[PDB]
RNA sequence: CGGGCGCAGAUCUUGGUGGUAGUAGCAAAUAUUCAAACGAGAGCUUUGAAGGCCGAAGUGGAGAAGGGUUCCAUGUGAAC
């Protein structure tokens, strides 16, 4: 339904920011269940709560320059 | 503030348990004569000072 | 911190390791008092009836 | 047969001609779904998310003229509504737009 | 001694299933509800427990889930699990009754168990 | 309870009701006007265009700033609305008064509104904050909307 | 027999209701879009993807004064 203390406890669990925790689509209805940390920890182990990667920033040009 | 002190603190006290709702049962005993408590604050509109 | 320390000793006859009080925003005192290792908090809380 | 599968290629740059730059991604799809509704008559048109991407490829104020689409009128078969079709539109990448006509491609 | 009775009986009927009708492993049987002893005053589902007015019976709703929080109820809530899937069972046959109370105290307030009050 | 216009023959009549309604009362005046006479069969569908915009709702009365429409020529008109909101108060409604008929015996294809009027409703109380440190009032119009229902 | 005894006015007092009027208006700081879930009900909630802004004297992260439960979880959608 309306996950956001999911996206909340997901973020500093993985200590990241809440633009980069992906809960997946599919088992929404999972994640909704997960109610407090220690159950988020066991959902990022089995991979419904993923960490995104930091959006690239290469030096390349800054560099070649 | 996060600074507060004691009579400061135990003045808060008393109007925050003042705010509660009127009981259910209490309405019932009047007859809805009393249906809602007529000095209910909230913290944007009324300052207690 | 003394005085509770020293009722629940005797209300209970339980040791306490070290009392935090603290005063509820309602203006009520709540205290944190953590027995001695040798006495279980379990086995207290189901005699004087918390459990 | 109603359940039918056709390819056409819808010309975005004429469609969104005088819309003002933060609008032509958005109106684009507005048209592709008033274009599926002309085509494809029957209303209920779901665009698919890789089309979103497409007309959304190079930001809101820059679409593509020409962009390959394909129509393909399926049923509900769940939760009977008022519309008993509906139109899945996909996107279709081809290399170029000359010569390309509107076929029909089957299952 | 209406604690004395009702383990004795309560052993007759695990003892009665110990070998009979075992066969296939999947059959769905067993203990649909404790012994329970009354008096003039008492109305039903009076189950003693072995310190003794509070309920010794609960029963898993299966149409509510909930994620229990405390380290001790879910351990507590495991073992119902195990042994009797959505059949009423009593607190008893923990043999740990100080801490199996512990643990039931959030399984019933969040819809996880049924008690039958006295 | 305490219906205008008393029905002539109450065997073959259903009735319904509403009120402190949050409608607008001069919207849902204007479409209560064009649904009179009508069969619930057609108000129906005339109320279900109203919301998709395919026949318009000509104001007769409270006609001050509405625009001309294309759709007003059906009713010899030149100005008419769309009220949503208020085609949809009076779409509840004749779906309970066609249930009241159902509980009563009548013939539903035959159902005729011979009477259906909106009167004002007790105006509920908001405040809008002007220039220079004033407020003025931000009133509600709510309605209570009445029908009556008649066979031929 | 005794008066706080007769109202159209006093930019009269208090309360209520009209015309204006479904009118003015809901126009400061670049932006939304596709699908799905929940739901009686979705441009507005939530999830994912796409495209953007704040661009480290931030639309970021923490405090002082001030506020005083606004903090947190669940539930409801009458009023706001
Ligand atoms: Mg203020
Ligand atoms: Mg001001
Ligand atoms: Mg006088
Ligand atoms: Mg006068
Ligand atoms: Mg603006
Ligand atoms: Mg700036
Ligand atoms: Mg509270
Ligand atoms: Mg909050
Ligand atoms: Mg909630």
């Amino acid at each position: 339904s309306m996950l956001r203390l999911q996206k909340r406890l997901a973020s500093s669990v993985l200590r990241c920011g809440k633009k980069k925790v992906w809960l997946d689509p599919n088992e929404t209805n999972e994640i909704a269940n997960a109610n407090s940390r220690q159950q988020i920890r066991k959902l990022v182990k089995d991979g419904l709560i993923i960490k995104k990667p930091v959006t690239v920033h290469s030096r390349a040009r800054c560099r070649k320059n | 503030a996060s600074h507060k002190t004691f009579r400061i603190k135990r003045f808060l006290a008393k109007k925050q348990k003042q705010n509660r709702p009127i009981p259910q049962w209490i309405r019932m005993k009047t007859g809805n004569k009393i249906r809602y408590n007529s000095k209910r604050r909230h913290w944007r509109r009324t300052k207690l000072g | 911190k003394h005085q509770i320390k020293h009722a629940v000793k005797k209300l209970y006859d339980i040791d306490v390791a070290k009392v935090n009080t603290l005063i509820r925003p309602d203006g009520e005192k709540k205290a944190y008092v953590r027995l001695a290792p040798d006495y279980d908090a379990l086995d207290v809380a189901n005699k004087i009836g918390i459990i | 047969n109603e359940v039918v599968t056709r390819e056409y290629t819808i010309n975005i740059h004429k469609r969104i001609h005088g819309i003002s730059f933060k609008r032509r991604a958005p109106r684009a799809l507005k048209e592709i779904r008033k274009f599926a509704v002309k085509e494809m008559g029957t209303p209920d048109v779901r665009i698919d998310t890789r089309l979103n991407k497409a007309v959304w490829a190079k930001g809101v104020r820059n679409v593509p003229y020409r962009m390959r689409v394909r129509l393909s009128r399926k049923r509900n078969e769940d939760e009977d509504s008022p519309n008993k079709l509906y139109t899945l539109v996909t996107y279709v990448p081809v290399t170029t737009y000359k010569g390309l006509q509107t076929v029909n491609v089957d299952e | 001694s209406v604690l004395s009775l009702c383990q004795k009986g309560d052993a007759f009927i695990m003892a009665e299933t110990g070998k009979i009708f075992k066969r296939e492993k999947d059959m769905k049987k067993g203990i649909a509800f404790p012994t329970c002893v009354s008096v003039n005053n008492c109305v039903c589902h009076f189950s003693p427990l072995k310190s003794d007015q509070r309920t010794t019976i609960y029963k898993r709703d299966p149409s509510k889930q909930y994620g229990l929080k405390m380290k001790t109820s879910r351990m507590f809530f495991s073992e119902v699990e195990r042994r009797f899937d959505a059949m009423p069972f009593t607190l008893r046959a923990f043999e740990d009754e100080g801490k199996a109370r512990l643990g039931v105290v959030e399984c019933a307030k969040h819809e996880l168990l049924q008690p039958f009050s006295v | 309870v305490r219906y205008s216009l008393d029905p002539e023959n109450p065997t073959k009549s259903c009735k319904s009701r509403g009120s402190n309604l949050r409608v607008h009362f001069k919207n849902t005046r204007e479409t209560a006007q064009a649904i009179k006479g009508m069969h619930i069969r057609k108000a129906n569908k005339y109320l279900k265009d109203v919301i998709v915009k395919h026949q318009c709702v000509p104001f007769r009365r409270y006609n001050g700033g509405v625009g001309r429409c294309a759709q007003a020529k059906q009713h010899d008109w030149t100005q008419g609305r769309w009220p949503k909101k208020s085609a949809e108060f009076l779409l509840h409604m004749l779906k309970n008064a066609e249930s009241n008929a159902e509980l009563k015996g009548l013939d539903v294809d035959s159902l005729v509104i011979e009477h259906i009027q909106v009167n004002k409703a007790p105006k509920m109380r908001r405040r809008t904050y002007r220039a220079h440190g004033r407020i003025n009032p931000y009133m509600s119009s709510p309605c209570h909307i009445e029908m009556i229902l008649t066979e031929k």
